[PDB]
């Protein structure tokens, strides 16, 4: 077994009321099967799209979360990841 | 000079559930996708079926077709002789492709992981375990040696279809793998695991190709620069970030630099 590690970072400079998009990479992980939400002020954001499962070189899996956002002042976002690894979710969040 | 790699991701519950999901990459673009879901492998890009005709790329696919179903099976059956040595749940990994190199030269690989673990390759020939793969894996190694055809079939796929195949998506796919696209950076600051400091941050997104960014005061590269690792945006463009960690009031006068391919000798500047 491997822990999932998370990092969270948004495609474009953030501008409070413009359109962006948030991604979540979730690496260094093993076995694949495994459950990665993107959140809001807490909630669950429905429409996330993710890439194909893929690995590395270390043959540890990795995959790519994204979600389109417009941030603002008081919003907070977040990627949660389960995985057999942790007895409990680990939730990682964005930077400002 | 590129990697192509085709990896496919089994996963056996029990009995009764499976699944085999791959995917295929040309250096750092995904080429195909072949889900468990689908009787036929997916082109994720306009060239993925490289300079191969409709019959070549038909009989290719059949070939692996043939492969997942026997492949699952095999698995499978050997779940049931082996237990209780090894039980489920069962992950197996292979990683196959070619290297390409100046002009001329070529070399294949094919390997295969157990478990998260590198356990068999196939070489020149024949299917070897790598040393320290658990001695179980001998006599199923045996037994799939001892298929001739598979042997010979591998080894066309190695030795000539992987290069050959690879030269026509380098050739179909020149615009995307050679494609320029720019990096747009900016600079943030996050609090810092040190006391009295923080944490600088310099963001580079949305370049393309991977190589690359540094924390300046004047000519002065600031060797506490932290670069981080390259993540993937979801466009097929990449995005970076260079942290350097400064004591409060020190910030006055930073600045991040960032070089790339795609600006054509003119780097961008950002002042903190
Ligand atoms: C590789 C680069 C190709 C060029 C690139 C092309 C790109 C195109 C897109 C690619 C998208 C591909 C996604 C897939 C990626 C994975 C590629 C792996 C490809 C390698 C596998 C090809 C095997 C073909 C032959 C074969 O089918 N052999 C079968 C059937 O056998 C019968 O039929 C054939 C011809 O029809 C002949 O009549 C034979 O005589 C006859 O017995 C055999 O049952 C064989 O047993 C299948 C399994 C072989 C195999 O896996 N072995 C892996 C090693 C065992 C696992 C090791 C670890 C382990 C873990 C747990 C328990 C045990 C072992
Ligand atoms: C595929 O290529 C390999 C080389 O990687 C060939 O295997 C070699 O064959 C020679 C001559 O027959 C043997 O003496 C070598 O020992 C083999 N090399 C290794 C590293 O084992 C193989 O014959 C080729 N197969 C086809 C169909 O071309
Ligand atoms: C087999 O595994 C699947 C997926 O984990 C599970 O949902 C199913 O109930 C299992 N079936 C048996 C017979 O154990
Ligand atoms: C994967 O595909 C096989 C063969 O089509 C199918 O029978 C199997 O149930 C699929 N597995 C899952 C988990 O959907
Ligand atoms: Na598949
Ligand atoms: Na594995």
């Amino acid at each position: 077994q491997k822990t999932p590690q998370i990092q969270v970072y948004s495609r474009h400079p953030p501008e409070n009321g413009k359109p962006n998009i948030l991604n979540c990479y979730v690496t260094q992980f093993h076995p694949p099967h495994i459950e990665i939400q993107m959140l809001k002020n807490g909630k669950k954001i429905p429409k996330v799209e993710m890439s194909d499962m893929s690995f590395s070189k270390d043959w540890s899996f990795y995959i790519l979360a994204h979600t389109e956002f417009t941030p603002t002042e008081t919003d907070t976002y977040a990627c949660r990841v389960k995985h057999a690894s942790m007895a409990e979710p680990k939730t990682v969040y964005w930077d400002r | 000079n590129y990697t192509f790699r085709c990896l496919q991701m089994s996963s056996f519950a029990n009995r009764s559930w499976s699944r085999t999901d791959s995917v295929v990459w040309l250096g750092d673009l995904q080429t195909h996708r072949w889900s468990n879901d689908s009787a036929t492998i997916s082109f994720t890009k306009p060239w993925s079926q490289g300079k191969l005709s409709n019959q070549q790329w038909e009989k290719l696919q059949h070939m692996f077709q043939v492969y997942r179903v026997s492949f699952t099976r095999d698995i499978q059956e050997l779940v049931k002789m082996m237990s209780p040595k090894e039980d489920y749940p069962i992950e197996i990994q292979l990683s196959a492709g070619c290297e390409m190199y100046p002009g001329n030269a070529s070399e294949s690989f094919l390997h295969v992981a157990f478990q998260g673990k590198y356990v068999v390759r196939f070489w020149g020939t024949s299917w070897q375990t790598v040393p320290g793969a658990p001695s179980w894996l001998d006599l199923p190694i045996k037994v799939l040696n001892a298929d001739q055809g598979t042997s010979a079939t591998v080894q066309m796929l190695l030795n000539d279809t992987c290069p050959l195949f690879v030269r026509g998506l380098l050739e179909a796919g020149k615009s995307d793998l050679e494609k320029q696209e720019k990096p747009v950076a900016w600079l943030s600051s996050v609090p810092s695991s040190a006391h009295g400091h923080r944490q600088l941050v310099c963001h580079v997104s949305g370049f393309y190709p991977k190589p690359v960014v540094m924390w300046m005061r004047g000519d002065q590269e600031q060797q506490g620069t932290h670069r981080g690792d390259f993540l993937p945006n979801a466009d097929e463009t990449w995005y970076l970030q260079a942290t350097l960690d400064v004591e409060a009031g020190e910030e006055a006068g930073l600045a991040c630099r960032v070089k790339h391919s795609s600006l054509g000798g003119q780097d961008i500047i950002l002042y903190w």
